[PDB]
């Protein structure tokens, strides 16, 4: 499955020269394919320079691929996967790192029916989505858009991701990427909504101590770390640096969440006073429980 | 060709009941059902849309005189030429006889129509082409028929045969 | 200020020198004017500090300043802290307009 | 306690009266820069869609707030998904629809610098220039 | 003249509003003049308007008022001829030199503003 | 139905970017003190090595960054180790002295002071930050628009002193090396390139701060050919 | 001034183009915006000197309806506002964590739906949950009584569907008495249409504690 | 493009683009009727405007059909 | 009219800062010179994105890349390459 | 102000109005339902109801109302004041005009609720309307009566069969 600039091409094997097999011209909207990956052999996804993404289906007996799904922000597409058959993780020339998932609205209809039907032919397409593709030719073509699943921002630009099952037996399927400016780094998937918010509980407890700390000198000269920055030794905020070029959405940093490993115990149990719940020793206990039993 | 017109719609009857009741007969797009805004009233009548024209088709043969609401039936239904001014005509001039007349110079879309002006026996006569108008304005025009002088020109709309009218007129034919 | 429109900020590159606020605007961020979760200390340009005029509140720069001024969390998070000096150089027409009333 | 409040300003920038799309559009501008990046965000698309067509509004209380919101709501979308709406009438004929979109780039262009470079509406032939080193593929 | 001795009444009429006046006469009687100071002659607002300053009768609340007329229509026309800088000057300065602050400032606030409409060379 | 991550870096960026000569900490001698260790940063990290063993070794790696650190230059100022001055994104100029605290290193900050917003945009003053030899003032600037000047001290506590602006409109810079002065009076040396001209013309331009009226004037400015690429020091020829 | 025509030829999706966009000091370049891949429609109720809300559509606006789940925490009884409290706070926490922890409004809005003067949610809202409960081969009660047709027996379209065949929209539609046993026409039923984990699956849901 | 014809109003002329006589001069013109063309109303321009609107290898067995197409290996089958 | 003449006030201050700031009257000309300056600005700015492009174009060094970045912030570095 | 009237809110799904038009938003202010105005205050209605353009939409309303909607006979005999109450006002405005009769469609009413016959209303200026019902779609609707003579007075109706005898008060319809 080669792709040339524009278009897709499919070639064979034969003596004397390889043949063209098939053939399928784009959506107007994308000029290069960058990079492009698939799933089980039934479907594609087809990242562009540009413009995001795109998924297909093969339908033999129209040999060519269809189009069911696009995106709707602008993204620079270095790399893209397939963790699974609805979702997708990529990257950008920028540094952000996002996982887009296809709507369930499509995945009723994809699984409901053959893939010959979706070019010509009867799909009875909601009302709604209908008069989306009168109203707006150009965005919702396809006709159903990827809500963005996870983004979030790492200054690296990934070449490779590596979607593993597993990693030294874990039960957590990872998935490792890896650097440009040389890096390795996993994504990690939280299976229990109780234990993403204990994770969640900590990022925000070390995300704002810089902020914390400064607050409590100031109210103890008040009445009775100096510099706002202390704790993060620069200025920058958390969420707006690992936000950057669009919001954070799922992904919990764990590389702030292992600096309160490095922090003296009087400062550690100092952070842990704002939760109600498990003590200095617990919140080490959870730190470190991802290195250990998740990879 | 995908819109059906649905007609003895008692007022009580909902835009919701209308789509339960067609999407038995076949998948329906969408349902506009007229409403006067000031009564807050339907009129008796709505469109119904289905997705293609086949569909529309099968429901027109099914669902007409078929089902009664509010023991009302309900109906199910589907939902540029040249004219040349003659003044003069003689009064033994039949309509018929025009058509005779002008069938040799070209085919008539329509039927000639004879009206008096002033008195003065006029007819429009309506040619699908043109050139055949041409034909019998250059043979017609200022002739002798039933020991009468007829005159024969376009009819005014200022009058027909402008450059833009030869054109459009040509693709009307095509 | 946020709801007093003539005022005119400063807006020059911030010196070292936190700005004040007397007992009366004490509490209130300089931009939005809000009571609520103050963030980052104010820092006003040289030339709002010099003599008398450096004690003054940098809100009604009118009478003298003790409290230190802060940024509240959500200009922080807007970027409205980092635009320059936070501080206001005209009385403005309200407080000009009460003073000759009275008389 | 999102999800709660997005059918009361449902009700409140839809509505007539022009202090309603002010005070709920003040609510906006509070419920989106401390709910941002928590992964709401179909529910700020929703309650983009709706203020977006108050861009036109005068009144200057209504419109700073309106404002206020717009920039919020940058946050909580991203500088792309919320450029979208605002590329589009930035140039425009009509010297006042245009007039009051330049209002909402600029307020974003402060917030976004370098966060909107990857999202210009730019390509080859449609700016003489471009960049060519933009489509360079290593 | 009939027609546009009714814009000489108008002004003065306003003038009159603003400087005696109910305080929701004023009020509206400022913008009017804010919107309308354009249209009216600069020669008509100025050469009626500053007499009044020199009287020695009016009050400081009553000379506040006409002052901050001075200071409104100033910031919009923009383009001021000689004779009336003279003019502006001879009201204005003397409030740098007054008892309180605020008259000191807002006598202030005006050269600052007459000092960009008339520009360098003028003053 | 979400999906929800938790990100790790196993291994840093590896692209050294930034580096600092001083004597940053006194570890495991009571009293040594020698000019032969340094300090390595990029972008997000940073290291320490040390160096006399005649083999560069690994000393600390500190703390998750979480910026974009776009200058780093140690300053060494006059009566006392040395302690990097960095700038980065975020728009503040944070001067960092790396200390002995608890049984490991940590990197511990003095000031930081504002310039603009945050983010890594042309007219903010970080990307060229070059330094006084003898300690008397960073000096920083942008591509583009403006150039600071921060006036260092030393006291009881360490003291910036109020910036010192020169803003020259439509110039973007590059390579703004310094020069070496005895006392008299700090210099730097840019090459700058105008951003609306017809041609290009890339010219060198002097500036001296001075420290008498205080405030940063420019010098000599020479036209060069366009194909002028960097600028360096020499001290003194004499 | 290009003509219109010159300026639909330029573009991918000639149909945004309207008389006015010619107009433009640069059209070349609005024409080629305004057809960019995702950007969107300027609002419509430009060049309404209307004010953009006015009336005819707001006249009839209802007032305000709570939405479900709140309604069932009974304050509706409690405080009646058409035209003390004895509330209890383990109730009214897990109203907001645990019991409604997932829900989100019916509709909502997607990407690019601005919302346009006369439009209406409300229809909207309803269309859609018409069209997922509504199906052919059955027929609600309350249908029934305005057509008189009783549970059991066949709909008055029977007759013609021998004749013609079945739904041309419904290949898999079976109907007692022609492609499905008789004994299947049994109360409000007479017809039938009869043809993962996505890596992160959770596999434990837990919500947080007030206690 | 209908017979030159005057109208008295901007809404109607806009209601104009949707209509039987202009979709009969459009369609029988060889223009296609809807909402490409709902703009210009010359006859000329929207001709140049519908014109805008309107290879694979089989591999025979010499091994030399790697440049023959599909439908020609297809015609080789009918003779084969 | 108070507070839209404050409003002109900040204009002309966040423009100065910021150097590109449309108003309403904006050349196309004059905006794509923004786009053009911030693009080259960050290219060359994150470290990573200098890589990327250095090593794509094939140039012998990082930072002749970087220079090549700043050059075309200027409008006649494209005459001076042809003149070459 | 209000004379004690409950002005119904505008969502409560309707104690005749002493108008009808007049209502309350889901916010608190009042508007006409014709003009599409809002008002602050009852004092302000009031000025609005005595206005021009209420006036006008009345009367658009008017017409837009009245642009749609050997055998045996039935005669009516209606009587009238006995010089009790009419001597009080005699200042020749319209007291020359007779009573006047029409045929309504029960389709609209101020209840709308059941319909579906016709009503042979007779009005007189002071005195309150008057209905009667008739089932019968058609009786003693005649055919050239008199030998037709063009003084249409209000309609065919009022002329062919009607007698105002005015100076005992008696009017007489058949």
């Amino acid at each position: 499955l080669t792709a040339m600039g524009s278009t897709i091409v499919l070639y064979g094997l034969g003596k004397k020269q390889l043949l063209r097999r098939s053939v399928t011209q784009t959506p107007v909207s994308i000029t290069k394919i960058v990079s492009m990956h698939q799933w089980n052999y039934e479907r594609l996804a087809v990242g562009d320079i540009h413009e995001s993404v795109t998924l297909f289906i093969w339908d033999p007996a129209g040999n060519v691929f269809i189009p069911y799904v696009d995106d709707s922000v602008k993204r620079h597409v270095t790399v893209l996967k397939f963790l699974d058959e609805a979702t997708v993780i990529g990257a950008d020339r920028y540094g952000n790192a996002w996982t887009l998932r296809s709507p369930p609205e499509c995945e009723k209809i994809m699984s409901n029916h053959d893939p010959s039907e979706l070019s010509n032919g009867a799909i009875k397409y909601p009302l709604d989505v209908i008069t989306l593709q009168q109203k707006l030719p150009n965005t919702y073509d396809c006709k159903f858009k990827f809500q963005l699943l996870n983004h979030f921002f790492v200054n690296d630009i990934i070449t490779d991701f590596h979607i593993l099952d597993s990693l030294s037996n874990s039960d957590r399927p990872g998935c490792i990427y890896m650097g440009l400016q040389g890096t390795v780094g996993c994504f990690i998937p939280l299976l229990s909504k109780g234990n993403v918010f204990m994770m969640g509980n900590i990022e925000n407890i070390m995300a704002e101590a810089d902020d914390t700390f400064y607050l409590d000198y100031e109210s103890r000269k008040k009445n009775n770390i100096i510099c706002e920055g202390s704790c993060s030794i620069l200025g920058r905020d958390h969420q707006e640096y690992r936000s950057y070029y669009a919001p954070v959405r799922k992904v919990i940093d764990g590389d702030l969440c292992e600096n309160f490993l490095r922090l003296s115990l009087n400062e550690q149990e100092f952070l842990a006073k704002n939760l109600k719940s498990v003590q200095v020793e617990d919140i080490i206990q959870t730190i470190n429980e991802v290195r250990t039993n998740y990879m | 060709g995908n819109t059906v017109y649905v007609g003895n719609i008692d007022p009580r009857i909902t835009k919701e009941q209308l789509y339960e009741l067609f999407i038995q007969i076949n998948p329906v797009l969408r349902i506009k059902y007229p409403k006067d805004k000031v009564l807050q009233a339907y009129q008796g009548y709505a469109f119904i849309e289905f997705y293609n024209q086949g569909d529309a088709q099968y429901a027109i043969k099914i669902m007409n005189n078929t089902v009664r609401l509010y023991d009302r039936l309900i109906k199910v239904r589907q939902v540029p030429i040249a004219k040349l001014f003659i003044k003069n005509l003689a009064d033994s001039i039949d309509s018929d006889q025009l058509v005779k007349i002008f069938n040799k110079f070209g085919k008539l879309i329509r039927e000639p129509e004879i009206f008096y002006l002033s008195k003065l026996k006029c007819a429009y006569v309506y040619f699908e082409d043109f050139e055949k108008a041409d034909l019998a304005i250059k043979s017609l025009n200022n002739q002798l028929v039933a020991n009468n002088r007829i005159t024969v020109d376009y009819a005014f709309k200022n009058g027909k045969g402008n450059a833009k009218y030869g054109d459009d007129v040509d693709r009307l034919l095509n | 200020s946020r709801h007093q429109f003539d005022l005119i900020m400063c807006l020059k590159q911030p010196g070292v020198q936190t700005g004040l606020l007397c007992e009366k605007c004490d509490g209130k961020c300089p931009i939005c004017d809000s009571y609520v979760r103050p963030k980052r200390k104010v820092r006003v340009c040289e030339n709002c500090s010099f003599g008398k005029q450096a004690k003054n509140c940098i809100i009604c720069n009118l009478n003298v300043g003790v409290n230190d001024a802060f940024y509240c969390w959500e200009c922080c998070r807007l970027g409205k802290d980092k635009d320059g000096c936070p501080r206001i150089l005209n009385l403005g027409s309200n407080r000009l307009d009460r003073h000759f009333e009275k008389k | 306690y999102i999800y709660f409040i997005t059918p009361l300003l449902e009700d409140a920038l839809t509505d007539r009266d022009l202090v309603h799309r002010q005070t709920a559009s003040n609510v906006i501008t509070h419920l989106a820069l401390n709910c941002s990046g928590t992964g709401h965000e179909d529910a700020f698309i929703h309650l983009m869609n709706l203020l977006i067509p108050n861009i036109f509004e005068t009144s200057p209380h209504a419109i700073m707030r309106i404002l206020e919101g717009l920039e919020a709501l940058s946050q909580a979308l991203g500088p792309g998904l919320f450029m979208n709406y605002i590329w589009a009438g930035l140039f425009h004929p009509a010297k006042n629809v245009r007039k009051a979109f330049w209002r909402v780039y600029n307020n974003m262009y402060v917030m976004y610098q370098d966060a909107m470079v990857p999202f210009y509406p730019v390509t080859p032939d449609n700016n003489e220039e471009y960049i060519e080193e933009l489509d360079l593929v290593l | 003249l009939n027609k546009d001795e009714k814009k000489e009444r108008t002004l003065s009429m306003l003038l009159l509003k603003i400087k005696n006046g109910n305080t929701a006469s004023r009020r509206t009687s400022m913008r009017i003049l804010t919107d309308k100071a354009v249209t009216f002659g600069p020669e008509m607002i100025f050469n009626r308007l500053l007499p009044i300053l020199l009287d020695r009768s009016l009050e400081d609340q009553e000379r506040h008022l006409m002052i901050k007329t001075i200071d409104r229509v100033l910031y919009q026309l923009g383009d001021l001829t000689k004779p009336y800088v003279h003019k502006i000057l001879v009201v204005a300065a003397p409030l740098l030199i007054d008892e309180d602050p605020m008259v000191r400032s807002t006598g202030q606030e005006i050269i600052t503003n007459l000092s960009t409409v008339a520009g360098l060379k003028t003053i | 139905d979400e999906l929800y991550l938790y990100h790790l870096t196993l291994k840093k960026q590896t692209n050294f970017v930034h580096s600092c000569i001083g004597h940053f900490v006194d570890l495991e001698a009571g009293s040594k003190r020698e000019q032969s260790q340094l300090c390595v940063a990029t972008e997000t990290h940073l290291e320490l090595y040390d160096t006399a063993d005649g083999e560069l070794k690994l000393i600390a790696k500190f703390q998750n960054l979480f910026a974009t650190i776009t200058s780093m230059k140690s300053l060494d100022l006059p009566h006392w180790p040395t302690f990097l001055a960095l700038t980065s994104d975020s728009g503040n100029l944070s001067i960092v002295q790396i200390i002995m605290h608890a049984g490991a290193l940590r990197l511990k900050t003095l000031v930081n002071q504002p310039l603009t917003r945050t983010t890594l945009r042309r007219v903010s003053p970080i990307s060229y930050m070059e330094i006084d030899p003898n300690g008397r003032c960073i000096i920083l600037s942008s591509v583009e628009q403006n150039k600071l000047c921060f006036l260092v001290d030393y006291a009881q506590k360490l003291r910036i002193s109020s910036p010192l602006e020169i803003i020259r409109p439509h110039m973007v810079t590059l390579d703004m090396a310094v020069v070496d002065v005895n006392f008299n009076n700090p210099c730097f040396v840019t090459l700058e390139i105008d951003n609306a001209a017809t041609q290009l013309s890339v010219h060198l331009i002097f500036y001296v701060l001075e420290l008498g009226l205080n405030h940063i004037v420019k010098k000599a400015d020479y036209l060069v050919n366009p194909s002028a690429n960097f600028v360096l020091s020499l001290p003194d020829l004499s | 001034k290009p003509s219109l025509s010159q300026l639909k030829s330029q573009v991918p999706y000639p149909q945004i183009i309207e008389w006015y966009d010619c107009d433009a000091r640069y059209p070349g370049l609005l024409a080629s915006i305004k057809c960019t891949k995702n950007v969107i429609p300027v609002p419509s109720h430009w060049q309404s000197k209307k004010e953009y809300l006015s009336g005819r559509s707001l006249l009839g606006k209802r007032p305000f309806e709570l939405p479900d789940i709140i309604k069932k925490t009974n304050i509706e009884q409690m405080r009646s506002t058409l035209p003390a409290l004895d509330l209890d706070y383990k109730k009214l926490h897990d109203v907001f964590f645990k019991i409604g922890a997932n829900w989100k409004p019916d509709h909502l809005l997607c990407f690019g739906d601005v919302y346009y003067e006369n439009r209406n949610l409300f229809e909207e809202t309803n269309w859609k949950r018409m069209v997922d409960h509504k199906r052919p081969g059955r027929i609600s009660q309350e249908l029934r009584a305005i057509m008189n047709l009783p549970e059991g027996q066949l709909p008055p379209w029977c007759m013609k569907m021998k004749d013609i065949g079945l739904p041309t929209g419904y290949p898999d539609l079976k109907i007692a008495g022609l492609n499905w046993d008789i004994t299947n026409l049994k109360g409000d039923v007479y017809g039938k249409i009869i043809p993962r984990n996505y890596f992160g699956a959770l596999i434990s849901f837990e919500t947080p504690e007030f206690e | 493009i209908c017979s030159n014809k005057v109208y008295n109003g901007r809404r109607t002329f806009e209601r104009h683009f949707n209509e039987e006589r202009h979709i009969y001069h459009l369609r029988c013109l060889g223009i296609e009727p809807s909402s490409v063309f709902k703009g210009i109303t010359k006859i000329k321009e929207a001709q140049e405007l519908w014109k805008n609107m309107q290879e694979l290898e089989l591999e025979e067995e010499d091994e030399e059909g790697n440049v023959m197409s599909k439908k020609v290996y297809d015609e080789l089958k009918k003779q084969g | 009219m108070a507070e839209k003449q404050r409003q002109l006030k900040l204009q002309k201050i966040y423009k100065q800062k910021y150097i590109g700031l449309g108003d309403e009257s904006t050349t196309r000309e004059q905006w794509q010179r923004n786009v053009r300056n911030d693009t080259l600005n960050t290219l060359q700015g994150h470290s990573a994105s200098l890589e990327y492009v250095s090593l794509s174009r094939g140039d012998l060094s990082i930072r002749d890349t970087r220079i090549h970045l700043l050059k075309s912030m200027s409008p006649g570095y494209k005459a001076y390459l042809r003149e070459e | 102000l209000s004379k004690g009237e409950n002005v119904p809110y505008t969502f409560q799904d309707e104690q005749v109005r002493s108008n009808p038009y007049i209502y309350k938003n889901h916010s608190g202010k009042l508007v006409c339902k014709l003009c599409n105005t809002m008002h602050m205050s009852w004092s302000s209605v009031e000025r609005h109801l005595g206005g021009k353009k209420h006036g006008l939409n009345v009367l658009r309303r008017g017409i837009s109302i009245e642009k749609s909607s050997g055998s045996v006979g039935l005669a009516i005999q209606v009587n009238y004041s006995s010089e009790v109450k009419e001597n009080s006002v005699d200042s020749d405005d319209k007291a020359k005009v007779p009573p006047l009769i029409r045929i309504v469609s029960g389709l609209e009413l101020s209840d709308t609720k059941q319909k579906g016959k016709k009503f042979l209303v007779i009005a007189y200026e002071p005195f309150e309307n008057i209905a009667i019902e008739l089932p019968p779609n058609e009786i003693l609707f005649s055919e050239n009566n008199d030998m037709d003579n063009n003084n249409d007075g209000v309609d065919e109706l009022n002329k062919k069969c009607t007698f105002w005898d005015a100076i005992s008060k008696l009017y007489y319809v058949q």
